[PDB]
C-alpha cells in the first residue's frame, strides 16, 4: 500500500465482455471528478467548479477503451478464457443529512465490493418501484481493483415512508433488500 | 499555432545548424517536435522533446528552462540537408488533441565551400542536332545568386550543387537556352549579378 | 515504412479517386495530409480502431476509412482542379506516438487528357573550352514539354545509373508560366574528368520516366497516347 | 481550449450467471508533502488480477503474474512506450496536480453540526475535504470515554459525513458540547446540548 497525502486515478478505464461495455473516469481522492459519455462522446464533470476551469477531451477517453477492447482480447486467450469471479456486494443504506419531517433529505445506497461491475441498484417506496428522483455515481474503483457504487433516492420524509434499495448481482442469490432504519 | 520560426536561413557546409523555434503559449503537457521535408519527399522526423535536451544521431533539442523557446542543432550540415525544417507543438487542445499542424517551417540552405571559384560561361552542343544549344554557367561562388530571365522564350534555372564524389569537388551550375536568334550564351545570365572575372571562352 | 499506393495519378474534373496507404507493421495510428503549394501541408482526418479521430476542415467529399488491419483507405469526391496535391499518409505505433510519413500519391487533375504530354529528352555534349579550363567535362539533360510533372529523372552511365557528379533541378520550369497546365521543362547535369568523357567507349544516357495515361483509357487525338513510357537521350564519348 | 490528459495505456502484444472478462487500466499518481513528492504507477488489471504494471520508482515495466512477461518485455523494448510513461509523471501527474491547486485542493465545505438523542448523537454531515477532530465536552472537560465514533462516511457527492456518539448519564447543571475542527472553519464549531 502507497502512502499519500493525495492520490489521484488520472485513468479509471474499464471495458467488459458482458454488453459489451466501458467506462473512463478521473477520480481523485476516492472521489468522481468525472466520467465520459462514450456513446455521446461528452465529457461529464461532477462539479459545478470543474465544469468552468477544467476542461478533458473525450476522445482521449474513446481511444484509451479502444485500446482496452484490443488488451482484453489478448488476455483472454492468455489466459485460457479465464472469467471473472462474482463477488458478493454488501449494501449499507443511509441518509446524507438528519432526517426531519418535511425537510427534503437525499437516501444514500453505498453497494460495495461490486465484482464484476454489472449492477442493478433501484429504490423502493412501500415496495413500489421508485423510478424518479433518483440518481447513481458511476463505478468507482478500489485498490482491491473492485469497484462500488452509491445510488441516492430524493425524499420528502413524511410519517408512513418504506424505502429499500434493491441490488441485483449475479453475486447473489436472490435480490437483496436493504431497508433503510430512520435513524 | 504555437511556433513561430524565421522563414529562411543560410548554413555553411561542414558547420553545425542551429534553427530557432519559439513556443510561448505552450502547455506542460504538449511535446515540441521537429520535422523537415527535402524537396518533394515525405515529411521527416527528426527528433522530440518535453522539457530535457535530447539527442540522437541526427540532432540535438535544446528546450529552454522555461520552454518558451527551443533550438534544433544539426551537427555538420550537408548538401543534403537543405530543407523545410518544421518545429511543431503537438498540442493538447480539445477536438485536436495530439495534432500535428504543420506551419510556414524555415528554409534552410547548406551553401557548400567553393575554394577556388572559376566562374564561366560554357556553350554545350546537342548530341544529336547542331542547332540546338544550351549555356552553361558553372564553377561560381555560392554566395552568387542567379535571377529569372526578363523574356518568357528565354529559359533559365536556378542554382544546382552537383558533387563529384570520386575528386572531392563541388560546384554550382546553372543552365539557359532560347532560341530567339539574339540569344547567346555572351549576354544569357545578364540579368544576374555575374562576377567580373567570369571566363567567356570564343 | 510507409507504403502508399498509387504513386502518381492522372484525373478528370468530376471524377473520384481512392488512395491506399499501409502504415509500419505493427502501426496502428494513420493519419492523412493534403499539400499543396498553397495551403501548404494540411490535415485532413486520422483514424484508430477502424474509426476517424480528430478531423481537419476539409469538406464532405474528403473522405477516409480503415480496416482491421490497420491499412487505411481515402477517398476524395467530385475531383475540382484545386484538388491536385501531394496526398501523404503517416502511422504511429499507437496513436499519439512520433508519426512517420509515407512518400505521398502525386494527384493531377486535368481539365482533360489532351493536356498530358510525354518529354522530349536531349542530351548537350560538354564544350572543349570546359574541358582544357578545368579538365571536366559537363553534360546537360533537357526535359521539355511534359505534362503532368509525372516524371523521374536519371543518368545512365555504360548501363549503370549513376549518383555522383548529378544535380537536377529540384523544381520544374514551366514553359508558359500563364497557363494553368502549362508544360514543364527540367534539365539536368553530369559531370565527369576530362579522361572519362574523351573516351569513345563510355556512353552517358538521361532517362526520364514519365507517368501518364494507362491503356485502358480513351484517346481520341490524333497525337500518340501519353503512356507510361522511358524518353531517354544519349551521347558517346569523343577525343578532340 | 487545452485539456488535461490522462495515462495513456500500452497496446498488448497480440496483433489485429453469464460469464464476463473484464479489464481495467489505471493511471494512478501518488502525491506528498505538495510537489515534492510524486509517484505514477500504471496498471493493467484483468478481472481482479494486476498482471503488469509500471512504477515510476522502478522506471520500467515490470511483471506481477505469470500473466504478464509477454507484455511487460514488448512494453520495455518499445522505446518511445517507456519514455513516454516515464514523461507522463510530468504530463499526467505533475500536470493535473496544478490544476488541483487552482480548483479541487481549494474546496472548502463547512460542516453542519448537529445533536440529537442516554445517548448523545453528534451528527457533522457534508463537508470537504475529509480532515476532521470531533471531540465531546461536558462541563468545558473533553470526554474520554465512552465515545463510538463511526468511520468517515464518504458520500459520493465531494462531501463527507461523521457520527460521533456519546453514551452520557445526564446531570443537573451538566452541559454537553460537540467540538468540530476543520480546515473550512477558522474557529470550531461548538453545538451545546445540556
Ligand atoms: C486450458 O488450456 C489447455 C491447453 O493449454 C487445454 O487442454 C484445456 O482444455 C484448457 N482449459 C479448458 C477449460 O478448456
Ligand atoms: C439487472 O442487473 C442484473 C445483473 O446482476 C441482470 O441479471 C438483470 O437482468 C438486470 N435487470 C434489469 C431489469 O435490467
Amino acid at each position: 500500500d502507497i502512502v499519500a497525502d493525495h492520490v489521484a486515478s488520472y485513468g479509471v478505464n474499464l471495458y467488459q465482455s458482458y454488453g459489451p461495455s466501458g467506462q473512463y473516469s478521473h477520480e481523485f481522492d476516492g472521489d468522481e471528478e468525472f466520467y465520459v459519455d462514450l456513446e455521446r462522446k461528452e465529457t461529464v464533470w461532477q462539479l459545478p467548479l470543474f465544469r468552468r476551469f477544467r476542461r478533458f477531451d473525450p476522445q482521449f477517453a474513446l481511444t484509451n477503451i479502444a485500446v482496452l477492447k484490443h488488451n482484453l482480447n489478448c488476455v483472454i486467450k492468455r489466459s485460457n478464457s479465464t472469467a471473472a469471479t462474482n463477488e458478493v456486494p454488501e449494501v449499507t443504506v443511509f441518509s446524507k443529512s438528519p432526517v426531519t419531517l418535511g425537510q427534503p433529505n437525499t437516501l444514500i445506497c453505498l453497494v460495495d465490493n461490486i465484482f464484476p461491475p454489472v449492477v442493478n441498484i433501484t429504490w423502493l417506496s412501500n415496495g413500489h418501484s421508485v423510478t424518479e428522483g433518483v440518481s447513481e455515481t458511476s463505478f468507482l474503483s478500489k485498490s482491491d481493483h473492485s469497484f462500488f457504487k452509491i445510488s441516492y433516492l430524493t425524499f420528502l420524509p413524511s410519517a408512513d415512508e418504506i424505502y429499500d434499495c434493491k441490488v441485483e448481482h449475479w453475486g447473489l442469490d436472490e435480490p437483496l433488500l436493504k431497508h433503510w432504519e430512520p435513524e | 499555432m504555437k511556433t513561430t520560426q524565421p522563414p529562411s536561413m543560410d548554413c555553411a557546409e561542414g558547420r553545425a545548424a542551429n534553427l530557432p523555434c519559439n513556443h510561448s503559449t505552450i502547455s506542460g503537457n504538449e511535446y515540441v517536435y521537429w520535422y523537415r521535408q527535402i524537396h518533394s519527399q515525405g515529411p521527416q522526423y527528426i527528433i522530440h522533446g518535453l522539457k530535457n535536451n535530447e539527442t540522437n544521431e541526427m540532432a540535438s533539442l535544446i528546450i529552454t528552462e522555461d520552454r518558451k523557446s527551443s533550438t534544433l542543432i544539426l551537427p555538420h550540415a550537408t548538401l543534403r540537408d537543405t530543407a523545410v525544417y518544421y518545429c511543431i507543438v503537438r498540442v493538447a487542445i480539445e477536438g485536436s488533441q495530439g495534432n500535428l499542424i504543420f506551419g510556414k517551417g524555415t528554409k534552410l540552405s547548406v551553401k557548400p565551400n567553393i575554394q577556388n571559384p572559376d566562374p564561366a560561361v560554357y556553350q554545350l552542343r546537342d548530341s544529336k542536332s547542331s542547332d540546338k544549344s544550351v549555356c552553361l554557367f558553372t564553377d561560381f561562388d555560392s554566395q552568387t545568386n542567379v535571377s529569372q530571365s526578363k523574356d518568357s522564350d528565354v529559359y533559365i534555372t536556378d542554382k544546382c550543387v552537383l558533387d563529384m564524389r570520386s575528386m572531392d569537388f563541388k560546384s554550382n551550375s546553372a543552365v539557359a537556352w532560347s532560341n530567339k536568334s539574339d540569344f547567346a550564351c555572351a549576354n544569357a545570365f545578364n540579368n544576374s549579378i555575374i562576377p567580373e572575372d567570369t571566363f567567356f571562352p570564343s | 515504412g510507409v507504403t502508399q499506393t498509387p504513386r502518381y495519378l492522372i484525373k478528370t474534373r468530376g471524377q473520384q479517386v481512392t488512395l491506399s496507404c499501409s502504415p509500419i507493421s505493427g502501426h496502428r495510428s494513420v493519419s492523412w495530409y493534403q499539400q499543396t503549394p498553397g495551403q501548404g501541408l494540411q490535415f485532413l482526418f486520422e483514424y484508430f480502431s477502424e474509426t476517424q479521430r480528430n478531423k481537419g476542415n476539409f469538406p464532405g467529399r474528403f473522405s477516409g476509412r480503415q480496416f482491421s488491419n490497420s491499412r487505411s483507405e481515402m477517398n476524395v469526391s467530385t475531383l475540382e482542379l484545386g484538388d491536385s496535391a501531394l496526398y501523404l499518409c503517416a502511422s504511429s505505433l499507437r496513436r499519439g506516438d512520433t508519426i512517420y510519413f509515407g512518400e505521398g500519391s502525386w494527384l493531377t487533375v486535368v481539365e482533360d487528357l489532351n493536356k498530358v504530354f510525354p518529354p522530349e529528352v536531349a542530351v548537350f555534349e560538354p564544350s572543349e573550352a570546359e574541358i582544357s579550363h578545368t579538365q571536366k567535362a559537363t553534360l546537360v539533360c533537357l526535359a521539355t514539354g511534359f505534362f503532368p510533372d509525372h516524371v523521374e529523372l536519371s543518368w545512365w552511365v555504360n548501363g549503370k545509373e549513376v549518383h555522383s557528379g548529378v544535380c537536377t533541378d529540384p523544381q520544374p520550369l514551366k514553359e508558359q508560366p500563364a497557363l494553368n497546365d502549362s508544360r514543364y521543362a527540367l534539365s539536368s547535369r553530369l559531370r565527369v574528368s576530362a579522361t572519362f568523357w574523351q573516351n569513345p567507349r563510355n556512353h552517358f544516357r538521361c532517362q526520364v520516366q514519365f507517368y501518364g495515361l494507362s491503356e485502358n483509357d480513351e484517346w481520341t487525338q490524333d497525337r500518340a497516347k501519353p503512356v507510361t513510357q522511358i524518353v531517354s537521350a544519349e551521347a558517346w564519348g569523343r577525343a578532340d | 481550449g487545452q485539456v488535461e490528459l490522462g495515462g495513456g495505456n500500452a497496446v498488448e502484444v497480440c496483433k489485429g450467471s453469464p460469464e464476463d472478462f473484464v479489464y481495467q487500466f489505471k493511471g494512478m499518481c501518488y502525491f506528498t508533502n505538495g510537489t515534492e513528492r510524486v509517484r505514477l504507477v500504471t496498471r493493467y488489471i484483468y478481472n481482479r488480477e494486476e498482471y503488469a504494471r509500471f512504477d515510476s520508482d522502478v522506471g520500467v515495466y515490470r511483471a506481477v503474474t505469470p500473466l504478464g512477461p509477454p507484455a511487460a518485455e514488448y512494453w520495455n523494448s518499445q522505446k518511445e512506450v517507456l519514455e513516454r510513461t516515464r514523461a507522463e509523471l510530468d504530463t499526467v501527474c505533475r500536470h493535473n496536480y496544478q490544476l488541483e491547486l487552482r480548483t479541487t485542493l481549494q474546496r472548502r465545505v463547512e460542516p453542519t453540526v448537529t445533536i440529537s438523542p442516554n445517548l448523545l448523537v453528534c451528527s457533522v454531515t457534508d463537508f470537504y475535504p475529509a480532515q476532521i477532530k470531533v471531540r465531546w465536552f461536558r462541563n468545558d472537560q473533553e470526554e474520554t470515554t465512552g465515545v463510538v465514533s463511526t468511520p468517515l462516511i464518504r458520500n459520493g457527492d465531494w462531501t463527507f459525513q461523521i457520527l460521533v456518539m456519546l453514551e452520557m448519564t445526564p446531570q443537573r447543571g451538566d452541559v454537553y458540547t460537540c467540538h468540530v475542527e476543520h480546515p473550512s472553519l477558522q474557529n470550531p464549531i461548538i453545538v451545546e446540548w445540556r
